[PDB]
This record gives structure tokens, C-alpha cells and sequence, in this order.
């Protein structure tokens, strides 16, 4: 008998990931659109 | 809507204008300070016939 895994694991740093968000999508449309700046929030299409 | 006019700056500017008007009115009319209430006896004159 020797040191067990569960006891030796109390000394080990776990690698923690950032929280996984499953509803994330590639959002292709936003990446495919052309984006025009509107400096004062009003866009008039003549 | 802050192009070409800063909206916060205009709101603050106008607010300070109104407060400065109130400050002049208080310098004249306040009950604690205020010229019309801090007039000494003997310094209050009355018109002889109304008109100045």
C-alpha cells in the first residue's frame, strides 16, 4: 500500500477553462455585411 | 446625437446658465444673505412721491 490518487490529487492545481457558452454561433451575416458609420445616429437614404 | 454638438455639454451649459440666474436673484433676494434683507436701520429711504 502507498499514497492513493484521491489523496495526492489534493495537492494538484486543476486546469480551469473559461465558461463554455453553447449558444455562441459564428454569426456569419455580421461578418459578411459591409458596415457604414453614422456619426450622429441618423442615416437618410436619398 | 453628439455630432456636431456635444449633448452633455449643452445640457450642462444651459443648466449652469439657469443656476447663475438663480444665483444673481439670490444675491439680491435671499433671506439669509441678500442685499434687500441685509439693509441697516437708517439706510432705508422712502420716495417722497412714488416716482424715482
Amino acid at each position: 500500500l502507498a499514497l492513493r490518487d484521491v489523496a495526492a490529487r489534493q495537492l494538484a492545481n486543476a486546469t480551469k477553462t473559461v465558461p463554455q457558452l453553447r449558444t455562441i454561433t459564428p454569426r456569419w451575416l455580421v461578418r459578411l455585411l459591409h458596415w457604414t458609420p453614422v456619426e450622429a445616429g441618423i442615416y437618410r437614404v436619398n | 446625437y453628439s455630432n456636431p454638438h456635444d449633448q452633455i455639454r449643452e445640457q450642462l451649459r444651459l443648466t449652469i446658465e439657469i443656476m447663475k440666474e438663480r444665483q444673481e436673484s439670490e444675491l439680491i433676494n435671499s433671506r439669509e444673505y441678500g442685499l434687500l434683507n441685509n439693509v441697516a436701520p437708517g439706510q432705508l429711504v422712502h420716495t417722497r412721491n412714488g416716482a424715482p
